[PDB]
């Protein structure tokens, strides 16, 4: 009070000193049920693949691509990534996901990698240098043990032109050893650009169905369309917190209310265009919003000449969010409530006045 | 924050077995796999078995396939590993560790369970000194000690006169001979000045039995020194 | 399938010495490679996982790479000091039948004790244990830095090695060892050999000492 009034001796009265404010302690983040799961199931266990070179591409759109099902299973065999860190895939949003898939054998899993080129570097699907993604290759020897060794996934071999990153080597050009073109069926040094499958169940361990679904990522300037789910905290009530709901973000308490919103209605506003009601994302309960307690601090002093003990008056605040005596204008901390009525000496508000009487103590 | 504990076994025998319990606490025990890894004395690490979330799949190794039963109760957040028909090569310390993801390492390991198979149960053995006479009174480093043989447990802490004739003791662990025979021996350094001055009396500290018999050593002072 | 790994390795505080882990079948670039550290007398701990990356807490001196030449791996452990002298293991998921294969281990140590020749101290049997037929042979040696104890036994006429067994050394006060030997004896055949020599070639001399069986 002396610091604000710029003096050393003050007289009787109620002086304004400062303005206190309660700060939010914790933070609550609420997101609704995780719906619209990305259909990543059909990418692994489905109908047969077209061919090795004729691989099919499946783009990704706005969805919820959860990764807790890929690196948490045992049906796969290889999960070696190339700088992806699957432990943090739930907190990373991408825009371009390439769900390449084809059929290879057990010995061709090694030849398909950015660090090991060769047979699959210029004759079939090639991989770039960066290749932000993980290779998913599992042993498909569960029911792909048909008789006769059906060779329908014929991979094109001995091709001249090198294959491009994320492309297909579709070229019906016969193998020419360096002579005149035959333009026929295995003529003068001619070989049709096709190789024979047929990895029968009684052929070998290395020659087995090993359908691999190659997966990669790519970032662009477009907004994040594909990303994993988000987290959610526990609901708290009757406390000045900082809520972080789906669309709203602010501070204030979150108590119960008797208001009833329409099915489509989510938010809630007052006459002065201020947020005062919110709806729970997870459950169905209208949560009321009320700003936390603020206001100025006033002191009731009997004058530094007589004595030096003073009181404080937190104006407008309840006495639970701060001897103590709840008045109609705050909580007068530092005074006793006497029943005898006297003349008003120091005005406080709503009739209640203070004075320095008898052992000497501030009365209200 | 994650501090796992496990117990439930101090000694086993062929035929009769027990069930190891790994108490899961600290972290969230509802989104992680579990697997057991044992460690043999003087060897590396061996993968025992794996387990799914609650009851999905119980992957075993071809070594213990048919004589080990693993279980996991996701409700009470506990991991139970019951044994049956314990073999001879199963003498190893088992560790409990959670799996971050099926293709990753183990985040937090347990504390270890001393599960050993040993016959020749608790008995009272005798101690025999060394009596350095022939080529240890003046040749090389003069020293002497004791020898505890054929003792079942391992609580022995060989001292000298209960802290009255100590001059530097370097005691090394014993070794199993065939199935239950352990030969423990201690050694203390002597400055080669009190060989015929004060007779040494080695004392044993066997907790189960009472091996308080201080066997008198016989220094052959008339042969060499 | 087995994971090969060198048994022991020792050097002085200075440059780095990597630890190799060569596979036997399959590809090394098909799954991740982890390296655990097991302190003597406690539980193991993870140092490096996904060798191309490294976790927090562990200093960045511990590095590792992937060698797809012959399906092997390397753990370039830099900054060799006293707080890193422990054991390390190799691990990589390779078994298609849901089997986690581990390595063999290592004995990476440091060099702080000078070179010294171990003394040859043979202890003959006594009379108290020699009641009817009972005795032992103690050829405990001390004052030696390397733990690779290499001793021999010969009853003055033949290198008797039946039931050969050595004693495991323990860490002494100033980083020493007390590796001894315990060879099997003959209870009812003490008169077959009237002398017993203990030879040792543990990087030093080869002097042998003889004793008397019963006197
Ligand atoms: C296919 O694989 C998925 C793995 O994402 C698994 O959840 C599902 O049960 C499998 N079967 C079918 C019929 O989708
Ligand atoms: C889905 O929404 C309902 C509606 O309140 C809720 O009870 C349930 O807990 C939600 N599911 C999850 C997984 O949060
Ligand atoms: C202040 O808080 C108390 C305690 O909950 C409550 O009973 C009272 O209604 C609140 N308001 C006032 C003006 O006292």
């Amino acid at each position: 009070t002396k610091c604000t009034l710029k003096s050393f001796t003050v007289e009787k009265g109620i002086y304004q000193t400062s303005n206190f404010r309660v700060q939010p302690t914790e933070s609550i983040v609420r997101f609704p049920n995780i719906t619209n799961l990305c259909p990543f199931g059909e990418v692994f266990n489905a109908t047969r693949f077209a061919s090795v070179y004729a691989w099919n591409r499946k783009r990704i759109s706005n969805c919820v691509a959860d990764y807790s099902v890929l690196y948490n299973s045992a049906s796969f065999s290889t999960f070696k990534c190339y700088g992806v860190s699957p432990t943090k895939l739930n907190d990373l949003c991408f825009t371009n996901v390439y769900a390449d898939s084809f059929v290879i054998r057990g010995d061709e899993v090694r030849q398909i990698a950015p660090g090991q080129t060769g047979k699959i570097a210029d004759y079939n699907y090639k991989l770039p240098d960066d290749f932000t993604g993980c290779v998913i290759a599992w042993n498909s020897n569960n029911l792909d043990s048909k008789v006769g060794g059906n060779y329908n996934y014929l991979y094109r071999l001995f091709r001249k032109s090198n294959l491009k990153p994320f492309e297909r080597d579709i070229s019906t050009e016969i193998y020419q050893a360096g002579s005149t073109p035959c333009n026929g069926v295995e003529g003068f040094n001619c070989y049709f650009p096709l190789q024979s499958y047929g990895f029968q169940p009684t052929n070998g361990v290395g020659y087995q169905p090993y359908r691999v679904v190659v997966l990669s990522f790519e970032l662009l300037h477009a907004p994040a369309t594909v990303c994993g789910p988000k987290k959610s905290t526990n609901l708290v009530k009757n406390k000045c917190v900082n809520f972080n709901f789906n669309g709203l973000t602010g501070t204030g308490v979150l108590t119960e209310s008797n208001k009833k919103f329409l099915p489509f209605q989510q938010f809630g506003r007052d006459i002065a265009d201020t947020t005062d009601a919110v709806r729970d994302p997870q459950t169905l309960e209208i949560l009321d919003i009320t700003p936390c307690s603020f206001g100025g601090v006033s002191v009731i002093t009997p004058g530094t000449n007589t004595s030096n003990q003073v009181a404080v008056l937190y104006q407008g605040v309840n006495c639970t969010e701060v001897n103590v005596f709840q008045t109609r204008a705050g909580c007068l901390i530092g005074a006793e409530h006497v029943n005898n009525s006297y003349e008003c000496d120091i005005p406080i508000g709503a009739g209640i006045c203070a004075s320095y009487q008898t052992s000497q103590s501030i009365i209200a | 924050e994650v501090q796992l504990v496990q117990s439930g076994g101090g000694l086993v025998q062929p035929g009769g077995s027990l069930r190891l319990s790994c108490a899961a606490s600290g972290f969230t025990f509802s989104s992680y796999w579990m697997s057991w890894v044992r460690q043999a004395p003087g060897k590396g690490l061996e993968w025992v078995a794996n387990i799914n979330q609650d009851g999905g799949e119980k992957y075993y190794v071809d070594s213990v396939k048919g004589r080990f039963t693993i279980s996991r109760d996701n409700a009470k957040n506990s991991l139970f590993l019951q044994m049956n028909s314990v073999r001879a090569e199963d003498t190893a310390v088992y560790f409990c560790a959670r799996v971050w993801y099926y293709y990753g390492p183990r985040d937090y390991w347990g504390q270890g369970t001393l599960v050993t198979v040993s016959s020749a149960s608790t008995k009272g053995p005798s101690v025999f000194p060394l009596a350095p006479s022939s080529k240890s009174t003046s040749g090389g480093t003069a020293a002497l000690g004791c020898l505890v043989k054929d003792y079942f447990p391992e609580p022995v802490t060989v001292s000298w006169n209960s802290g009255a004739l100590t001059s530097g003791v370097h005691t090394f662990p014993a070794v199993l001979q065939s199935s239950g025979l352990y030969s423990l021996s201690s050694v203390v350094t002597v400055p080669s000045s009190s060989l015929g001055t004060q007779t040494y009396i080695c004392n044993v500290n066997h907790k189960p039995s009472n091996t308080k018999v201080d066997k008198r050593v016989e220094p052959k002072s008339c042969d060499k020194t | 399938i087995v994971m090969t790994q060198p048994h022991s390795v020792s050097e002085s505080p200075g440059k780095t010495v990597t630890i190799s882990c060569t596979r036997s079948s399959g590809s090394i670039a098909s799954n991740y490679v982890q390296w655990y550290q097991q302190r003597p007398g406690s539980s193991p701990t993870t140092v490096i996982y996904e060798d191309n990356q490294r976790p927090s807490g562990v200093p960045d001196r511990f590095s590792g790479s992937i060698d797809s030449s012959s399906n092997s791996a390397s753990l370039t452990i830099s900054g060799l000091k006293t707080e890193d002298e422990a054991d390390y293991y190799c691990q990589s998921y390779d078994g298609s039948n849901h089997n986690v294969v581990f390595g063999g281990g290592t004995e990476l140590t440091v060099l702080s004790q000078p070179k010294a020749a171990p003394s040859v101290t043979l202890f003959p049997p006594s009379s108290e244990e020699l009641q009817a037929n009972k005795a032992t042979l103690v050829c405990l040696i001390s004052d030696f830095y390397p733990g690779a104890v290499t001793v021999a036994w010969k009853a003055d006429s033949s290198p008797v090695k039946a039931g050969v067994e050595t004693t495991t050394p323990s860490k002494q006060s100033n980083n020493k060892y007390a590796a001894s030997s315990y060879l099997s004896l003959t209870p009812e055949q003490w008169k077959s050999h009237r002398s017993y020599s203990c030879q040792v070639t543990h990087e030093g001399s080869t002097v042998e000492k003889t004793v008397a069986p019963t006197e």
